[PDB]
Order: C-alpha cells, then structure tokens, then sequence
C-alpha cells in the first residue's frame, strides 16, 4: 500500500493499556496463582501468551472470569511476566531467573524463554 | 511519521 | 530499574490484537457510523482515542455494546482510522484527507490531526 | 533484547 506509519503508535497503545490495568479499567479476568490474584485484560494476555491464546479461544473458557494456574507456578514469576506483557520490560535477576523461565515455558512466551536460556548459559 |  | 527490554514486543502485541479483530475474537462493542457497523475492542479504542477514552470511563457508557457516532462522521474516514489504531499505518490520500482529518479531530487522535494539517499545508 |  501507500500508507504512512507512526513509529511510536504501538508503544503508546501498550502504555495506555498498562494505565488501564493500573486503574483496574475494563479488566475482565482474574488469574489465580496459589493465594495471589492478578487482574488483567483477556485480549492482552492472548496477545502475549500461547497458553492464554488457547484458553480464551476455547468456546467454554472464553466466558470464565476466573482462571486458576497450575499450583507449581510461582506468583512472583507470574507478576514479573504480567508486567512484561504490559510494558515490554523484563525484571530478570539471578534470584528469579529459574522461576521466570519455568513460568514463561508454561505460559508459552517464546521470546522470554529464549533470553532466560541465553542468560543461564552465560553463567 | 515514516514511509514503512 | 535493572530491566531488559524486547524491542518488537509492543508491535507484536498490536499485530495480535489486529488478528483478534479480523477474526471477531473478544470484540465487545459495535461502532455505528451512518449505515455502517464496525466491531472493535473497547480497550484498543480507548488507548488510541481521547473520545473513546472519555466514553468508556463513564460509569453508564462503559456498559454499552453499541455506540452511535455523530451523523456528520464519514464511514470511510472512520474505517481508515480504525485500521490505523490496530496497525500504526494510515492510508492517507488526496481524496480522503479532509474526511480523515475531520474524523481524527472528532475522535481526538492528536498525532493523526498533526500529520493531516502538515500534508494539507504542503499542498 | 536491549538495555532501555
Ligand atoms: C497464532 N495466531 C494466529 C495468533 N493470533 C492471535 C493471538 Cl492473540 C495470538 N497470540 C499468541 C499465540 C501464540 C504465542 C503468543 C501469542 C506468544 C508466544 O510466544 N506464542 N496468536
Ligand atoms: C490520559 N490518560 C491518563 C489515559 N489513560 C488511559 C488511556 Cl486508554 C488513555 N487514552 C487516551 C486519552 C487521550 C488521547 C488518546 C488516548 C489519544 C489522543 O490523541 N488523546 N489516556
Ligand atoms: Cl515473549
Ligand atoms: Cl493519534
């Protein structure tokens, strides 16, 4: 086509979606990880995770307001990944890298799994 | 704005 | 912070949100423009437009499944802008620039209004 | 991935 493109548009969209999350505006699901609860937008979860994409395209699960993750999933690892989904920023540290990689493999977030594997290989 |  | 960042994340998120729109997955509103109907995600509309942000933060309008725009709004201008919201790409042409600028002013999409003003000034 |  003969379209023009606004370079910062996608980043500005994601920044506003994170502002809505922080104010709990139009969140339509709660993700339960052990005792911890995380509110989010189904569409953003699907856009970032192969696991959520599969869950919310299912004709029955698409209507659930609560999703319980496998009890092996660490709430801190999930929190770091949910923050990444809404910001593009990953808080990867020596003390959390194993829990982050395991959570990203479960959530099917291929690019996060790739950077965790590379950072572990270096050490 | 750019030519993509 | 000490975060790392994935450069293509925001663009990849927006590409997936557009894939959901094209398949009509989790769309929660219909925007009526004269005889024409456009299905979309309320959160994406809010993230891109000052007008939709105001509408869907309103305690009564946040629950509407149908929004009717002012009859002066041109369906083609709206279609071009909805495409921009989901892609960062604007199909700006000599034959549509006046309808696109008027629709962007109504929708409160400041960056689109700015490029339309510049393109009109040049001609 | 980059240092932002
Ligand atoms: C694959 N596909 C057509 C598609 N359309 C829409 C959405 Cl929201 C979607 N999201 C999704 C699927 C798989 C994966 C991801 C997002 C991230 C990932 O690493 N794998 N995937
Ligand atoms: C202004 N603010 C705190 C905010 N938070 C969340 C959202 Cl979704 C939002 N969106 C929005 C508001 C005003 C404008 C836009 C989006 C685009 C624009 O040109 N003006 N604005
Ligand atoms: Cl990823
Ligand atoms: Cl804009």
């Amino acid at each position: 086509d003969s379209c023009i493109q606004f370079t910062r548009h996608a980043s500005d969209v994601l920044l506003n979606l994170n502002r809505l999350r922080s104010r709990d505006i139009l969140t339509d699901v709660v993700i339960v990880v052990s005792r911890e609860q995380f509110r989010a937008h189904k569409t953003v979860l699907m856009a970032c995770s192969g696991l959520f994409y599969s869950i919310f395209t299912d004709q029955l699960k698409c209507n659930l307001s609560v999703i319980n993750l496998d009890p092996e999933i660490n709430p801190e690892g999930f929190c770091i990944l949910l923050d990444f989904m809404y910001t593009s920023r990953l808080n990867l540290r020596e003390g959390n890298i194993m829990a982050v990689m395991a959570t990203a493999m479960y959530l099917q977030m291929e690019h996060v799994v790739d950077t965790c594997r590379k950072f572990i290989k270096a050490s | 704005w750019v030519i993509p």
